[PDB]
DNA sequence: GCCTTGACCCTCCCCTAAGGGGAGGGTTTAGATTGTGTGCAGTCTGACGCGGCG
């Protein structure tokens, strides 16, 4: 949501709301065996130790 | 067997004709490596 | 006790969260030039980064 | 201070380039006005030397019958129509023809200042501008050295004073009665010096021709080129105080440039080439803030040379602007469609056939290096899975002697003629191969028995006598 | 080079304008092809087997 | 067989009329903006040499 406050205003009053659905990437998603398919190949996300 | 480009076929044609001999050159990684060195601003030479 | 498993949807979640800011940076270039009433969210926002 | 504490280039630009204290609206106003103040001041000067303002006048001549636009040779009028510039023209002519038949000499030399302040109103374009200051620094230099290889006539013949030296040489200009003198100086170098009395003759009377040439003699025109080297040292040491002071402007500007091929430094450095250019086009007469007008030429400078060496494979400005516009125009239709704009649909949403988008976009990748770790590996890189595709395998080397050494043992089993009309048919054993004319001027006969020949070497070839040494190099 | 010019002068057959690209099993390989998978670009006109 | 000889014949390069289409290069853009920021890496230890430095 894109909000335009006012010029000249106490609060900076909403001269403006512009709501919408932007998509923003693609995300991975783990199989149900905990594995992922990435370009066709099935990897895994090694945890690590830090 | 490895480097030398005229040289890998001479032995080629050799082992063909059942002349085991060979005729070695400079292997082409040293010139590789001379023409490397020279173009650091290092004149190395090979002295007749 | 010092040492700790990160794993994979932490690590996911911290590079979202680098490409959140990457594109985060821009919206901030752009929301302050002088075009801003006629513009909508998903004309300011870009996914290539995230 | 903190010189010596970094080796970092750009620290070392910055802390540099921030000992300049920035313009105020009133500070542009005052160096363009010095700028402008040098370059009528080399104006003024130039106007001493007369055929620069005939030359502008039988330009103006050349207008008379279009030979050029008015456009081309004045760009405004300080104290854009044809109205004006005829009685302007007219100006500069009547101070030019009352200053003609004056000989005198401080009558005469009042004249030449009024001739340079009714020059003045001229604002001329740079490229006649440029041209008369070229054009009077190109003569006085030529003649200049004459006098420089004068003095240095006398460095073959001795080693001298010039102090004593210069105080005969001026002013005389058309005779030796300035050199008979150092003859009555005749200490051992004046010896040597006067036998070349003769060969500098043709040297010290040419210039001569220029002491009638320009009208003026060559100390005047002198002083004119001295004013003149003041005047345009004048305008660029102003012109460099409003470069230096606009050195953030371009950095400002270059930072939203930053990781599109180009280090850092080399996108402010053609920032510094484009605001160069943007002093040297700005006119504060138009009342407007030097920002505006450098953002313009800064922004020029720095996307022209990403466009031009930011890229290993170069690809020209037309096809830069494709591939911007076709990214543009797909981060559109991603955001939009809410995939990846195949390039199918990506040649309606632009107007280009799909065909030139397909190859817009193999056009566009970057050559990946041959030292990149493959796998991440970093013991294997990417350059040595590379084959060299150009060498011939040692089985088709050894084929192509084998091959040889079968085509002479058929090309023996022919008799000498035949066979050499074949070796000189095709290159064989040779270095060329030549027409039936050639092999027929060889054997003088005349192309069409060559031609015979020919055929009949090849029939017996193909017989089943000959050929079975040579069938088993064709693959079946 | 002029002997294989001489060459094919003499039995006329001639050369061939394509050059024998094809996918081959790798040396010591034998078995069954179990599957054929054909991709096509949108576009490029499909054989009979895709 | 060894030659010639005029007649054919092939490929290839350039040309037609009046522009179309594109590639690849130049040039100016005048409200006013005037110091790079990664939400970086920094995380390797031991030996040796050299140079400011007390």
């Amino acid at each position: 949501r894109l909000v335009i406050y006012e010029r000249e205003a106490p609060e900076g009053t909403v001269k403006d709301i512009k709501e919408q659905e932007v998509y923003m990437g693609e995300i991975p998603l783990m199989t149900d065996n905990g594995t992922f398919v990435i370009n066709g190949t099935e990897r895994v996300i090694v945890s690590q130790l830090h | 067997k490895s480097d030398d480009v005229n040289g890998r076929t001479k032995m080629y044609k050799n082992i063909v004709d059942g002349n085991h001999q060979m005729e070695p050159g400079m292997p082409e990684s040293f010139n590789v490596l001379l023409k490397e060195i020279r173009s650091l601003g290092i004149n190395i030479e090979l002295e007749d | 006790g010092n040492r700790r498993i990160r794993s994979v949807g932490e690590m996911a979640e911290n590079q979202f969260r680098v490409g959140l800011v990457r594109v985060e940076r821009a919206v901030k270039e752009r929301l302050s030039l002088g075009d801003l009433d006629t513009l909508m969210p998903q004309d300011m926002i870009n996914a290539k980064p995230i | 201070s903190e010189i010596g504490r970094t080796t970092d280039p750009v620290r070392m630009y910055m802390r540099e380039m921030g000992t300049v204290e920035l313009l105020t609206r009133e500070g542009e106003i005052d160096i363009a006005k010095r700028i402008e103040d040098g370059i009528n001041q080399v104006q003024c000067s130039v106007a001493e030397y007369p055929e620069a303002i005939t030359y502008l006048l039988e330009q103006y001549d050349r207008v008379e019958a279009e030979e050029a636009r008015l456009s081309d040779l004045i760009t405004g009028f300080v104290d854009i129509d044809p109205e004006l510039a005829r009685e302007k023209f007219a100006e500069l002519r009547a101070q030019y023809v009352v200053t003609r038949d004056t000989i005198k000499h401080a009558t005469a030399q009042e004249e030449i200042l009024k001739l340079s302040e009714v020059f003045k109103q001229f604002r001329l374009v740079p490229k006649q501008f440029d041209y008369l200051v070229n054009s009077m620094r190109v003569m006085m230099d030529r003649v200049r050295t004459q006098e420089r290889l004068i003095m240095k006539l006398c460095v073959e013949q001795c080693k001298m004073p010039k102090k004593n030296f210069i105080t005969l040489f001026t002013g005389n200009e058309t005779s030796d009665t300035w050199f008979n003198a150092a003859i009555a100086m005749n200490k051992p170098w004046s010896e040597k010096l006067h036998d070349v009395s003769e060969e500098v003759h043709r040297a010290l009377q040419k210039l001569q021709q220029i002491e009638e040439e320009t009208g003026l003699t060559i100390e005047q025109v002198k002083d004119i080129n001295r004013r003149m080297s003041i005047g345009e040292a004048k305008a660029r040491r102003a012109k460099k105080e409003m470069v230096e002071a606009n050195l953030r402007l371009v950095i400002s500007i270059a930072k939203k440039y930053t990781n599109r091929g180009l280090q850092f430094l080399d996108l402010i450095q053609e920032g510094n080439i484009g605001l160069m250019k943007a002093v040297d086009k700005f006119e504060y007469r138009r009342g407007y803030k030097f920002s505006t007008y450098a953002t313009w030429w800064i922004r020029q400078a720095i996307t022209r040379s990403i466009a031009d060496q930011a890229r290993t494979i170069r690809i020209p400005v037309h096809m830069i602007e494709t591939i911007n516009k076709l990214n543009r125009i797909s981060r559109q239709m991603l955001q939009e469609m809410g995939r990846e704009p195949t390039p199918e649909e990506l040649a309606e949403r632009m107007l280009m056939p799909e065909d030139k988008i397909r190859k817009v976009l193999k056009i566009a990748k970057e050559p990946i290096s041959m030292e990149t770790p493959i796998g991440d590996d970093e013991d294997s890189h990417l350059g040595d899975f590379i084959e060299d595709t150009t060498l011939e395998l040692p089985l088709d080397s050894a084929t192509t002697e084998s091959l040889r050494a079968a085509t002479h043992d058929v090309l023996a089993g022919l008799t000498a003629r035949e066979a050499k009309v074949l070796r000189m048919r095709f290159g064989i054993d040779m270095n060329t191969d030549y027409t039936l004319e050639e092999v027929g001027k060889q054997f003088d006969v005349t192309r069409e028995r060559i031609r015979q020949i020919e055929a009949k070497a090849l029939r017996k070839l193909r017989h089943p006598s000959r050929s079975e040494v040579l069938r088993s190099f064709l693959d079946d | 080079t002029p002997e294989e010019k001489l060459l094919r002068a003499i039995f006329g057959e001639k050369a061939s304008d394509v050059k024998d690209s094809s996918l081959r099993v790798p040396n010591g390989v034998s078995g069954t092809v179990i599957d054929v998978q054909v991709f096509t670009r949108d576009g490029v006109e499909k054989d009979k087997r895709a």
